[PDB]
């Protein structure tokens, strides 16, 4: 009657854009990038050594001014470190201990956090009196949390795992906008540089363009085979990665709407915990799970590092804002802070 | 009725992503490769730091 | 013969006592459980069993040529730290037993007294429990030279017969009696919990790694033993002095340094961690 | 400097605070509560007082963490080893579903829709060392149910004899026989009463000997 | 005779 | 919100003592490091004692040094100083000021409202030649204040601190660690400088702004006020 009315009518839709990708996808991006230089051995020494945490560790996020970061852990514990001399600057303890996910805003004034509680409960640092203390419990998702983040002091993104991403007005306390496409878990998020868009990755292998005022899907790729795990935005603002228990990292061009470089290599077949990238937009940062982070090159899909002072599998990594350092949590209490050294 | 109307919420919905102008890669990509040409001295882990501004010195 | 490949036991002793114990410092200070219970009551275990086997090649370099090489100021420390290197290293397996012992007869009220803030108070008390033993080798560490002229290290006598059964208890009874009860204890509770309470079929366990708890006073009764009872004979009955004497009693000494060599293998190979972080490592 | 001798101050100060929250709480004891749908969860929880619901209910010297999962409608793959580090993991199965299939697609009667999930969370790589207890929760309601009708429907290769206590025989080993490593893990089986100690008295006690198991683990011995 | 570690 | 009320004085004879205290209300007081400031009547702020968050560190002043002591109690929130063998020299009006000290915070901040205590009968100064400036409202006015050290430090900051005691008040901080601008003071005020000389430059005065000037620095202990820049309309 009906089922395959739209069901054939939906093989024209993507049948009219599965060629068309292929249609504007004249070479190889592994053969246009001949042309530039191979990174090099990107040695990296583990400077400070920020321990203190004592269970594993989900998430952590960089200040704005490079020097703070905000760590949570599994042992309900939201630390802020003074990543320059190694101290704590406030330990601020959580109601559920079940964190999944952690941000920082970029005026500095609070900080987020939320996982299987199904809330994102955000932390008012700077006050008058000497505690942080909590401002707004942002309740409203039906599946697990997997996701905050700030677009200023007043709004901030969340994405879940009722595959919906919302998002807010702190002032008021609640959903301003829904975002429904996805199908499975949704894992990622990663706010725009201009802040007006965002990329999330879902359960589905499938990874989706927002935008933030809008409320509809605006793009959708796919090209993954099992679970997005990790989404950071490119410093462009106009790519990103997604990191997939398919063991593999693969780079899209929102512009261009389909993948372009896939970072696998055959010896490693274990997922890919979490992603950022750098300053340049040049190293691939990716925290991988037989225990050791891969500093993958974005350009020429090569390793050109190994961060292998981790015990056990590196859950979160974070780069600041002019590139000086990363963070990596992991699932052994201890936070590796990087840094090459001439 | 609710599996249609879910397909008609699935049907104009690419159709809204179908308009979407999308350039070809050798254009688009090499603006990629075009980004870290700006920023490629300016990112300390890519390039080495001077040890003394270095703010992590052990 | 009696002196010559007798010497040459001790040299192999300095290796496995002084480096197959030292690499548990290693796995303990690098890939940690620094701060656990279990590590740094298994750290003292391989601190004083490390450098009491450093103690050894003086005395081996005595009794091939029998004479002190050195009889000074520093021949008078030498037995200084081998009564400092063996009354720590036979105190610390009777802390880890204690350990052990609240650790499984007493699960619930355990960590009340177990924090790994005073077990490095319990660490630091045992050294000083160590040096209030030792004072009458510390004072009369002397000089004699009876046997064949050839001066060598020992203690000179002002309380004569009284060293070595102050030595018996706090070195040899008393370690090993509670010890042995501390194991005991672990018997009868590995059965009366998963054969009579809370329960199942897995109850094969107190019969079978029951083993590994009686190996230990096996090795630490082979090792200690009859060096305490070659003095006990050598103090009351008196006996005329023997090459083969002189070749059985600098024989019995060297036992006692075996122990040592048997406490890192013993302790830090059957543990959790370091089946892992020495197959890690 | 000076202000910066008072940061670090400050600092050790929160140091020896996370340092005695993370002692208190290795000292509490961690179950997943688990279960196939109506499995008489919420009866196990009512003896012993939108995401976690996070239950405690510490009664004889010994603090107790209970994580009822029950309203997570998603992939279970994707939040199961945050609960990796944990102490048992009580899994309920109500004993009278053995004829009661399920009206999803025809399943099979609600036993193959729990060793479904049992021979999935006992084989599990988090939990190859995380003992589960075992409980069987419907024990005065399907001896009503076995006279009635046999239990041929859910397994038509069991012995017979058609009784209420044969049904151990036949139900309860037949999960034990999903527990792949048996080495490592100890399934420990009730029969869940509504008398008030026998089973929270019974979680109590077989805690205890999953602490145990892990001390002698611990400190060398087993 | 003997006594402590030596003769 | 924050409130600092601090008593106990009056008039006590040479050779006395007399215990201060001051009740804190408001505010996470066993967060904050607690300080003593006295002013002499008539004459500047100087400073007197000091304990740090949780109490273990406690220095004092040279001129005090074994007379006074310093007590803090966290679970009644009271700050505490008891003070033997008076001198005619510690006649002063006492303030009790709180402070924090984490990456970013602003110390001194918050100061009490004072309590004055008669009695009957190599280390860095700072100079604020200026005594007096009598002006009118609507223009910049810069005050400047001068240092024996270079205040700024390897890590990078520069420890001088602003204030402003109004006619009949208690200080306030207007600019910490030189240059930052505190919680509560308008955007008016601002303050620059390097290594020794600094300036504090309001862009246009108010009817309120006027008060005497004062500038403390915090490199290390003591520390030490000078006499301020009394501001006149």
């Amino acid at each position: 009657s009906e089922l395959d009315q739209l069901r054939q009518e939906a093989e024209q839709l993507k049948n009219q854009i599965r060629d068309a990708r292929k249609a504007c996808a004249d070479a190889t991006l592994s053969q246009i990038t001949n042309n530039i230089d191979p990174v090099g051995r990107i040695q990296m020494r583990t400077r400070r050594t920020l321990r203190g945490h004592l269970a594993k560790i989900y998430a952590m996020h960089w200040g704005t001014d490079s020097r703070l970061l905000v760590s949570a852990s599994q042992d309900g514990k939201l630390i802020i470190w003074d990543s320059y001399t190694t101290n704590k600057v406030h330990a601020i303890p959580l109601r559920s201990s079940w964190v999944m996910t952690c941000a920082y805003a970029p005026s500095g004034n609070y900080v987020a956090c939320g996982g299987l509680d199904n809330i994102c409960s955000i932390y008012n640092l700077k006050t008058r009196e000497g505690n942080v203390r909590v401002s707004r419990e942002l309740a409203g998702h039906t599946g697990y949390l997997s996701c905050c983040r700030f677009l200023d002091d007043n709004q901030i993104v969340t994405s879940s795992g009722d595959t919906t991403c919302a998002l807010w007005d702190i002032e008021t306390g609640q959903q301003t906008t829904t975002f429904t496409g996805h199908t499975g878990d949704v894992m990622s998020l990663s706010l725009a540089p201009d802040t007006r868009l965002f990329v999330s990755g879902a359960c589905d292998a499938s990874a989706k363009l927002w935008d933030v005022r809008e409320g509809m899907c605006r793009q959708t790729f796919t090209g993954h085979e099992s679970d997005i795990n990790a989404i950071c935005f490119f410093p462009n603002g106009n790519a990103f990665a997604t990191g997939s228990d398919d063991a593999t990292c693969r780079l899209f061009d929102l512009r261009a709407d389909q993948e372009l470089m896939t970072y696998s290599h055959d010896n490693i077949i274990c997922g890919i915990t979490s992603v950022s990238f750098s300053k340049s937009g040049r190293l691939l940062l990716a925290g991988y799970d037989d225990f050791n982070c891969n500093v993958w090159d974005a350009l020429k899909a090569d390793r050109a590092g190994v961060l292998a002072g981790h015990d056990n599998r590196v859950s979160c990594l974070g780069v600041t804002d002019d590139g000086m350092a990363v963070a990596t949590g992991s699932w052994d209490s201890f936070l590796k802070i990087w840094n090459g050294s001439s | 009725t609710a599996s249609i109307a879910q397909a008609r919420k699935l049907v104009e919905q690419l159709k809204m992503e179908a308009n979407i102008d999308r350039i070809k890669v050798s254009k688009a990509a090499a603006d990629l490769m075009a980004y870290c040409e700006a920023h490629a001295k300016e990112d300390p882990l890519l390039t080495p730091v001077p040890a003394s501004e270095n703010p992590f010195r052990e | 013969t009696s002196n010559a490949v007798l010497t040459f036991i001790y040299f192999v002793v300095c290796i496995i006592g002084l480096c197959g114990n030292t690499l548990v410092i290693y796995v303990i200070l690098r890939y940690a459980k620094m701060k656990t219970i279990t590590n740094i009551y298994i750290l003292n275990l391989a601190i004083a069993d490390e450098l009491f086997m450093l103690g050894l090649p003086f005395l081996a370099m005595q009794v091939a040529l029998v004479h002190w090489p050195f009889g000074k100021a520093i021949c008078r420390v030498v037995m200084t730290v081998d009564g400092i290197n063996q009354f720590t290293s036979i105190f610390c397996l009777t802390v880890m037993s204690i350990d052990r012992y609240l650790a499984v007869v007493h699960p619930i009220k355990s960590a009340k007294w177990r924090r790994p803030r005073t077990a490095k108070m319990i660490t630091m008390a045992v050294w000083g429990v160590s040096l209030l033993v030792i004072l009458p080798i510390m004072i009369y560490a002397g000089l004699r030279s009876n046997q064949w002229g050839r001066s060598s290290c020992t203690i000179n006598w002002p309380w004569y017969t009284g060293f070595i059964i102050y030595t018996f208890i706090l070195g040899f009874l008393v370690p090993l009696t509670i010890i042995c009860l501390c194991y005991l204890f672990i018997i009868i509770k590995v059965k009366s919990s998963g054969i009579r309470v809370g329960s199942s079929k897995r109850k094969k366990s107190e019969k079978k790694v029951t083993r590994m708890v009686s190996i230990v006073v096996a090795v630490f009764i082979f090792c200690w033993l009859p060096f305490y009872i070659f003095n006990v004979s050598s103090v009351s009955m008196a006996i005329s002095p023997t090459p083969a004497l002189k070749g059985m009693f600098d024989f019995v000494v060297v036992l006692t340094y075996a122990n040592s060599c048997a406490n890192p293998i013993l302790y830090a190979f059957l543990s959790d961690n370091f089946k892992k972080s020495f197959q890690n490592v | 400097s000076a202000e910066d001798k008072a940061a670090v101050e400050r600092s050790k100060m929160i140091d020896r605070n996370l340092r005695e929250d993370g002692e208190k709480a290795a000292r509490e004891v961690k179950l997943l509560l688990l279960g196939a749908g109506e499995s008489g969860k919420n009866t196990i929880v009512k003896q012993m007082k939108t995401g976690i619901v996070e239950t405690h209910f510490t009664f004889k010297d010994l603090h107790f963490k209970m994580f009822d999962v029950g309203a997570q409608r998603s992939e279970r793959k994707k939040w199961i080893h945050c609960f990796e580090g944990v102490t048992a993991i009580i899994f309920c199965v109500a004993l009278s579903d053995y004829d009661l299939v399920l009206a999803e697609d025809e399943e099979m009667n609600r036993m193959h829709e729990s060793m479904k999930l049992f021979d999935s969370i006992c084989n599990n790589k988090w939990f190859t060392d995380t003992s589960i207890i075992l409980f069987l929760n419907k024990k005065d309601l399907f001896e009503e149910k076995i006279k009635k009708s046999p239990l041929t429907i859910c397994y038509p290769e069991y012995a017979g004899s058609n009784t209420y206590e044969e049904a151990a025989a036949y139900i309860q080993c037949q999960f034990e026989d999903l527990n792949k490593r048996k080495d490592t893990k100890e399934i420990y089986t009730h029969f869940t009463c509504s008398t008030d100690t026998k089973n929270v008295q019974f979680v109590f006690d077989a805690v205890t000997d999953v602490i145990i198991k892990n001390n002698l683990k611990d400190c060398g011995l087993f | 005779x003997c006594f402590x570690k030596t003769c | 919100d924050v409130q600092l009320v601090e008593s106990g004085g009056g008039l006590v004879q040479p050779g006395g003592s007399r215990k201060l205290s001051c009740s804190a209300s408001g505010f996470a007081f066993s967060s904050f490091g607690m300080h003593w400031v006295r002013q002499a009547p008539e004459k500047g702020l100087e400073w007197v004692a000091y304990i740090s968050s949780g109490s273990g560190t406690i220095y004092y002043a040279d001129t005090v040094k074994g007379r006074f002591t310093i007590s803090r109690d966290d679970p009644k929130n009271t700050l505490f100083l008891q003070m033997t063998s008076l001198r005619s020299e510690d006649t002063a009006m006492y303030y009790c000021v709180r402070s924090i000290y984490y990456y970013g915070s602003s110390p001194f901040d918050f100061w009490g409202q004072g309590t004055t205590l008669t009695v009957s009968s190599s280390d860095i100064v700072m100079t604020q030649a200026t005594s007096s400036v009598p002006v009118t409202p609507g223009e910049s006015v810069s005050i400047s204040c001068r240092s024996s050290k270079s205040l700024l430090h390897s890590n990078g900051n520069t420890y001088l601190y602003w204030f402003l005691q109004r006619p009949g008040q208690s200080p306030q901080l207007l600019i910490y660690r030189m240059s930052n601008l505190a919680s509560g003071v308008p955007d008016r005020f601002s303050g620059s400088g390097s290594g020794t000389a600094f300036t504090l430059t309001i862009s246009r005065l108010e009817a309120e702004d006027v008060g005497v000037y004062y500038c403390m620095q915090h490199l290390e202990y003591p520390l030490t006020f000078g006499a301020g820049t009394k501001l006149e309309l």
